[PDB]
Order: C-alpha cells, then structure tokens, then sequence
C-alpha cells in the first residue's frame, strides 16, 4: 500500500530450550565364535577346525569394528577438550552462577580430588533413567557368579560367548570433559565463549537476530531468568515421555534385541534332529553325529555372518552420528557458526552440551517471540539527492509521521543512522520517496 | 458337548504357579496370528 | 511348590531344563549353567609374560573355582588382574593396551594404570573481576 | 498337539429319555466318526 | 519352520530399514516446512 | 487382478511375496510442502527470503559478489529477465 | 523330497540374507543423501 508492506514484528519474547541427543558410541559387542558355535563339545571343535578361518574372519571384523568405536570415542573427547583453558583457582563447590544465570546443575566435580563424582546433576538425572550404561553392563556381568536365583539374559549370553565390553574411556571421564567444556564458557579466560562473559555473549547473539541492544541491556534480569527457566524446563522434561530419552533407550533396546536374536539362533535345529549338541552326541556315534553337527555348524556360522554384516552396517551410522556431534560441539557450543537451522530450529541464540549414555545431549536455546504487532514497513528509502538507503537487520517504519528504523525481531522504533543503514549511490525503483530524510 | 481334535499349533501361557491360564490357536484368525507371531496375548500397537 | 504329582521337570521357554524334583527323595533343585568365559591377555613385545584380566570375576572365585597360580593378583574394577602391579593412582596420556573404563596396562613388569588422554590447560589467573 | 479348532462348534450329543427310545438316536448324526480324536466338555448333572 | 528365527530376522531387519526411510521422509518434510509463514489472503491462481 | 493378458514383472514379484509399499507421506504432500516453501519467498512476511522482497534479496546477493549496487538497481529488468530465462532453460533442459 | 527341498530352502534363505545385507548398505547412502538435502534446504534455499 503505497511503498509499504504489512508485517507482524514481535513486541515481546522469551528464551526456549530444546534437547537433542546425538548418538556417538554403541555397546562394544564381542563374540567368541568357537564358544558360540560349539560350546564345550570336543566333537564339534574338531569339525569346526575343518572349517578353517571362518571364526578368525568373524573375530577380525568385530575387532576392526570395535577399534573404529574406540577411535571415534577418542576423537569426540579430543573435540570436547580442544582449546579448553581453565583457571586453577576455579572451585565448582563455590563457583556455579554468574550474571544471574545458574549453571549448578550442568557442572560436576572439577579436578581429581573429588574422584569419579565429576558427573553433573543434569547428567546424573539422565543416566539414572538408563539401566544398561557402561557401569550398568559392568555391574550386570559382575552378578553372573553371585549365585542369584535371577536368570539374567546377559549372563546366559556371556556364557554362550556373547558379551559387551566397556568403552576405552568411562562415561565418568566423558562427563568430566563435558563439565570442563561447560565451565570454560563461565569464567575468564572464557575459552569456549569467544573470550567474553557468557551474559554478554548471549546478549550479542540475541542482538544479532535483529533486536536492539537498548531493550537487551535493560531487560538483562528478564533474559537471565528466561534462560535458567528454559534450562529447568529441559531438566523437568525428562520425567515426561521425552523424545531424547526415548532415543537413548532405543539404542540400548536395539542392542539387547540384536543380542537376544543372536542367542535364539542357538536353539534353531537347521534341519538337524535336535538343536542341542548334548542330545546329538548322546544319540549317535561319530559317523552320523558328524552329519548332524555339521548342519548345526553351518546354521550357527551363517547366523554369525548375518550378525557381523548388520553390525558393520550399524557402526557406519554411529560414525556418521559422531561426526555430526563433533561438528555441533565446534559450531554451536564452542562458537556460533552463521548456519541457520544447523544448531536446532528457529532463532538459535546459543548451545550447551552434557554427557549422555552412548552419546552427547545438546541443549539449544532459541529466541521465541511471544506477541506481535502488525506494522507497515518499507524495505528501503530514497532520500535527499536520490541516494538509496536499506535497513540493516530491520525495517523502516512511519512513527508519528516521521521515518524511523526498527529491528526485524523486536518492535522498537529508533532514529535512522549510518549504524543501522546500508547506503546505495542510486536508490532502486519502488523504494519509498522520502526527500526530507537526513 | 463334543468337538473334533486335530494336530494344531497353540500359543500356551503358564502363570507363576504353572497353570495354563490362556491359549491361542495360531491359524484360527488374523488376530490369533499376530498373538502367535509376537508370542503375547496383547500385542503392541502397530501395523502387522 | 509348582510340581504336581505327575510332574518332575522344570523347563524354560527355549526347552532347556532349569529345575527338577528328585523321584526318590522328593527334594527340589534349580539347575544353573557352569561358568564359561574368556581371559583378556595383554602382551608387550618387550615382555616375557602376559598380564591377564578375568573380566567381571573376583580373584577369590578365580583361585577357588578356575585355577591356582603363583602370579601376583588383585581385584581391579574390570575384574581380577594377574601379573600386573595395581597403580591406578598413576596415569598415562597414551596407551597401547587399553582394557576399558579408562584403565590401561603399561610395561616397563606390567603396571595397571589409568588412561587420561586429554588434559585441560591450567592458568593461575583470578576468576573474579 | 491334539487340540480343538478355535471357532469350530461343539455338538451337544447327550440324549435324555423317559420310557421310549427313538431308532433315529442310533444313526448319523449321533453316531459320529472318531478320526484323530475328540474333545469333550461334560456337565456334571448334580441331582439330590 | 525347523530353521526357526531366519524368516523372523529377515522381516525384522526390513521393518527397521523401512522405519528408517519413513523417519527420514518426515525429517525432510519438517525441514521444508520449518519457519514457513504464509498470508491467508494468498491465492496462487492470481498471484504468481 | 485386472484380468489383463499383460504379464507385468511387478505382479509376478508381488505373487512371490516381493512388494514395494507406498511411503508414509505421498509425493503429492511433499510437492505441497515444496510449493509452500517456494511461495514463502514471493510475498510478505518473506519467511524463507530473510524477511525482504525476493528481487531485493537477489540484488543484495549479487552485490555481495563484488558488483556495484548502481548497475544492479539500474539493470533490474535485465536481471529479472536473465533469472526467468535461466528457469526456462532448466525446464527445457529436462527434454534433452 | 525333504533332502531336495532343504537345498532349495538353503539357497533361497542365503539369497534373502544377501539381499538384506545389500539393502542395509544402500539405505545408509540414502540417509547420507537426505542429510545433505536438508542441509541444502537450510543453507541454500531458506538462507545463504
Ligand atoms: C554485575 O555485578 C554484580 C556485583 O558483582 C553481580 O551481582 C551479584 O549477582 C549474583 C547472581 O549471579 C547475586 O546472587 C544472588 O544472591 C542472593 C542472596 O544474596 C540469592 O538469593 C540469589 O539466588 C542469587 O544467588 C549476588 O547477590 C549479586 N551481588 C551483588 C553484590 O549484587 C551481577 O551478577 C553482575 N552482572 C550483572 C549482569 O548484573
Ligand atoms: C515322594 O512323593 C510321592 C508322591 O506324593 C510319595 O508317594 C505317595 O505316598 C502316599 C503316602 O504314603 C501314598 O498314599 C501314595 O500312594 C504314594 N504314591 C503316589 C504315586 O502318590 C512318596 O511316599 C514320597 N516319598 C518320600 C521319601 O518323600
Ligand atoms: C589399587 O590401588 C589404588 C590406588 O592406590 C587403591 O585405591 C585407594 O585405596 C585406599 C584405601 O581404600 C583409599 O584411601 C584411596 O582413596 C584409594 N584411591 C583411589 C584413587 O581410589 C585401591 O584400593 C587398590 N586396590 C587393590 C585391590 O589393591
Ligand atoms: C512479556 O511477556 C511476559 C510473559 O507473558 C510478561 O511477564 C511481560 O510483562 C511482557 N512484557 C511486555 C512488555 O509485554
Ligand atoms: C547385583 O547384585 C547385588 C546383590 O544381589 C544387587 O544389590 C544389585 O542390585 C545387582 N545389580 C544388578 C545390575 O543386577
Ligand atoms: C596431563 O596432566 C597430568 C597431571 O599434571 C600430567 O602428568 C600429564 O603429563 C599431562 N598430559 C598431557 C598430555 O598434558
Ligand atoms: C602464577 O604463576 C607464575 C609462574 O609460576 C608466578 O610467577 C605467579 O606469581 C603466580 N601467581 C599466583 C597468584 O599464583
């Protein structure tokens, strides 16, 4: 209408938090092919030795796969620790909040004097909802010789040569690295926060969305309280049917399902008279027992080759996920790369990271408009001697019958100046004529 | 009341004291087939 | 209590026997599988012996039920460790013999030590303005 | 095992008389083929 | 049927694969629709 | 099941238990989403075009390459014609 | 007939396992392609 368009500009805002779990690791499954195929039976171990290298091939592929997981976990930890510099005066028992923003739940014990307690309250709350973490597997296997009347399938799997090994770095070490990477944004030298105080980094990031600094530095308390309310909403959100927690549990569940299917392959007959080597060897002598056992050996070795091929395929997806998580640590947490929907959806302010079972959990904080004003805006003006001006991260508006600028993400009329303008030596067509400006 | 027997596959459920509480004739109906496929009396919500 | 007069064998869903009632004494027993497992042996080319880890086994169980040995032993977090000195207070930044959960075997004898591949850079500057 | 077909029918083959016997009671469909076997559900008629 | 879980494994892997495709197609559609705001006055039969 | 004398391999595959299922969203829905994402650059609020008119976004993007604004806002008709000629060249290039 | 049919069952089950392993491998490339297409929608179409 004339030179102006109707736009809804936000008149009020809040900060919202969004969780994102990214898988970076998986349970290190290891199979003893000889114990799985033949159990304790010498007559089977003899026949299996005439198959030659097949167990050596299965072991070699699984050792390569597990070496890829170990190398990936090291590269993720290296990415978390890269460039982190902390003061030796730092003591998380006293130093936990700054500029009205509270980090106490995101920060564990710092330094070796507290031992393995370096897990934060946030990470504790996340790990307590997942039984089969690394320490969960170590405790389950520790109980297999406890004499318990409970028949844990993990014990039956391990006695059939199917076992999950712990990762080369414990989750308590990774939780120490995510704690250190978090406090590196909180206090000088601010090595993870572009070398400035965290609240100023938040303020400049919100200003970069097209919000005038004048509202930000007067609303600083409201911004800090919106921020730590968003963090509390993320923490409380794990008590509901949370999609990140569902994803973490799905990693454990898919592993446990695959191991259970591999154990169930021992009970298939594969066209032999029985699936039990005890029954065959107690019914037949070597000339016929050989013919039956050879059917079981082919069935079980085929099941191992199928499981190996699925495991290789899955670990390719784990490497892809870990490469994405390292990219988000670099370009959302340690810095703010100019990529729109990379660090979660919407007007991304800043991101933080915490440890999680088999991965990392990112918290993405976004500028969320609460209410809007419809206003008439000009995308440019033609002024004085037909010099063109265009607004930086904003619009020109009529206010009190006078041309004024406003930021695009928050309605606040302010005077037009070279601070908020791009100049052009000729104004374009359909720029609104304003000879009286400047 | 009399009915013919034949050789059939059943799902059987035994309780914590070894009584058969429920059974499913696997080929008798589509829902019986889902119950036998999942080895459960109440299958999960899904498309089979 | 579940064995009726005509019943003497307890089966699992896979058709393994997991319990029985003795026909002569009427006594009832659960049956459990005998322990089966691997040894994780760490070896260094400059060494004359292995460091052995019995994953998830306590040394009392290994000695009483598997095998006696002359080698020194201790209960690590991962299980019973033979022929390596317990030095988890010590730490190494690189490790060829990675056992899991931030534990490493190192060779001079073997040592069992913590693996800490990454450090924070420390400065003694004030945190406060 | 030897099980009934779920969703097939039972037949109530019991007959109660008072004095006269019908010659139709001793023919098909009452006289019935055994094949593999039969499952019976029988009411215990508790008189006093 | 004496090969037991072989067909169950084939069906389970293909159902996982097809679930990965479905989840991927949803994530692509979400990415297209993310942040899109249109005027209700918009009618492509006249504005093009 | 149309009774046709044509022996389609897809029918033989399906009768041997090999079948392609449809995706959970139809390609018509996806083409609706790409249409919505396209018109989001045409008109206010310009939610896909950085909140400015499409022609101004094109002009600023060309200026960012090291082209003076003076020739761009003078040649706007020539730039728009080059743009829709490029779009026609893509459409016609599908026939090759 | 059992001895012959068991060779066909092993052949056909082996072919299904090979086709499954190929399908898993291909769908990993489809996920990689979809992740790139979402990145191009975000960083070329919706923004520069
Ligand atoms: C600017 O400088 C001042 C002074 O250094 C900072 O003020 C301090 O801010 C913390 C919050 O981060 C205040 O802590 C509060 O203490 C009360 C108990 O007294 C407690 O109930 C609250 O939950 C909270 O922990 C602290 O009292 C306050 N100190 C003073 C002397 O005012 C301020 O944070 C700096 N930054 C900004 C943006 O203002
Ligand atoms: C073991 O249990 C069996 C079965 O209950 C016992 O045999 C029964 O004993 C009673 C009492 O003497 C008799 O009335 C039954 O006829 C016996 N036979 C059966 C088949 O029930 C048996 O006595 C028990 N033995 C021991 C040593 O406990
Ligand atoms: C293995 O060595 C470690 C390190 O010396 C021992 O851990 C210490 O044990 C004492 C006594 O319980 C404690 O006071 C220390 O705080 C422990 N230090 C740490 C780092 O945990 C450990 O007890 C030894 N274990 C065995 C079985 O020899
Ligand atoms: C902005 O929204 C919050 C929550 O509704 C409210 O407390 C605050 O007063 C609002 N401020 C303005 C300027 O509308
Ligand atoms: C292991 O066994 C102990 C003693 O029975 C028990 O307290 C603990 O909860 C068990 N843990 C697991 C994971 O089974
Ligand atoms: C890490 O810190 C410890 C303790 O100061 C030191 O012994 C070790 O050499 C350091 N390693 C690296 C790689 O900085
Ligand atoms: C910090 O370390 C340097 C080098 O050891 C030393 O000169 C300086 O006095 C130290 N300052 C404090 C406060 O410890």
């Amino acid at each position: 209408v004339g030179g102006l368009y109707e736009i809804k500009i936000p008149t009020n805002f809040t900060i919202v938090g969004q969780e994102e779990f990214i898988q970076t690791n998986s349970p290190k499954v290891t199979i003893d092919c000889s114990l799985f195929v033949c159990s304790n039976y010498a007559a089977c171990h003899d026949l299996l030795s005439e198959y030659g290298t097949f167990c050596d091939n299965i072991n070699s592929i699984l050792d390569e796969v597990n070496g890829l997981l170990d190398t990936t976990q090291l590269h993720v930890a290296d990415t978390l620790m890269q460039g982190v510099t902390l003061s030796s005066n730092l003591n998380t028992n006293l130093h936990f909040d700054v500029d009205n923003i509270n980090f106490k739940s995101l920060v564990g014990c710092l330094g070796p004097h507290c031992g393995s307690s370096s897990r934060s309250f946030f990470e504790d709350l996340l790990f307590d909802k997942v039984k089969l973490s690394d320490v969960g597997f170590v405790e389950a296997y520790n109980n297999c010789t406890g004499g318990s009347e409970i028949r844990d399938l993990l014990c039956v799997q391990s006695f059939n040569g199917i076992k999950v090994l712990p990762p080369i770095l414990s989750e308590s070490q990774i939780s120490g690295y995510t704690t250190a990477a978090t406090v590196a944004a909180m206090f000088p030298p601010w090595s993870a926060a572009a070398g400035i105080p965290f609240s100023l980094n938040v303020q400049y990031r919100i200003n970069g969305l097209g919000v005038t600094m004048d509202v930000l530095n007067k609303n600083q308390k409201l911004i800090a309280t919106a921020f730590n309310n968003a963090l509390l909403s993320i923490q409380n959100g794990f008590s509901a049917p949370n999609s990140a927690l569902a994803k973490i549990q799905s990693v454990v569940n898919s592993n446990a399902q695959a191991l259970n299917s591999l154990l169930q392959q021992l009970f298939n007959k594969f066209g032999a008279i029985s699936s039990s080597l005890q029954e065959i060897l107690s019914r037949l002598d070597p000339p016929e027992a050989q013919v039956q056992i050879d059917r079981l050996i082919n069935g079980r070795l085929t099941a191992l080759n199928a499981y190996v091929s699925q495991q290789l395929s899955d670990i390719s997806l784990v490497k892809f996920g870990a490469a994405l998580a390292m990219e988000k640590v670099n370009e959302c947490v340690k810095s703010q790369s100019p990529r729109i929907n990379f660090c979660g959806n919407g007007n991304h302010i800043l991101s933080l990271v915490q440890n999680a079972p088999y991965g990392l959990l990112f918290m993405h904080f976004s500028y969320k408009p609460i209410s809007f004003k419809t206003v008439l805006v000009s995308p440019g003006l033609c002024i004085s001697g037909d010099v063109g001006i265009a607004p930086k991260q904003g619009y020109f508006i009529k206010h009190n019958d006078h041309w004024m600028f406003t930021g695009s993400s928050y309605y606040y009329p302010e005077p037009i100046s070279d601070k908020n303008v791009v100049f052009m030596n000729t104004c374009s067509v359909n720029f609104t004529k304003a000879p009286l400006v400047y | 009341w009399v009915t013919p027997l034949s050789k059939r596959q059943y799902l059987l459920k035994f309780d914590n004291r070894g009584v058969i509480t429920n059974a499913v004739d696997c080929s008798s109906s589509f829902f019986s087939e889902i119950q036998c496929k999942t080895k459960s009396l109440l299958p999960n919500t899904g498309v089979y | 209590v579940y064995y009726n007069s005509w019943q003497n064998l307890l089966y699992d869903s896979n058709g393994n026997i997991i319990g029985f009632k003795d026909f002569v004494t009427n006594k009832t027993y659960n049956i459990f599988p005998c322990y089966a497992g691997r040894v994780s042996a760490a070896f260094h080319q400059n060494a004359s012996s292995l460091a052995l880890l019995y994953r998830n086994l306590k040394c009392s169980y290994v000695l009483n039920n598997i095998s006696l040995t002359t080698q020194p032993y201790f209960d690590s977090y991962l299980g019973c460790v033979f022929n390596a000195d317990n030095l988890t207070d010590y730490s190494v930044s690189s490790c060829a013999l990675r056992m899991g959960s931030g534990f490493c075997v190192d060779y001079n004898s073997y040592r069992f030590v913590t693996f800490e591949p990454f450090n924070v850079s420390f400065v003694n500057d004030s945190i406060e303005s | 095992g030897y099980f009934p077909k779920s969703g097939a029918n039972f037949r109530d083959l019991s007959l109660k008389g008072t004095t006269y016997l019908s010659t139709l009671w001793y023919q098909k469909p009452f006289l019935s083929d055994f094949n593999n076997g039969i499952f019976s559900r029988v009411k215990n008629t508790k008189l006093y």
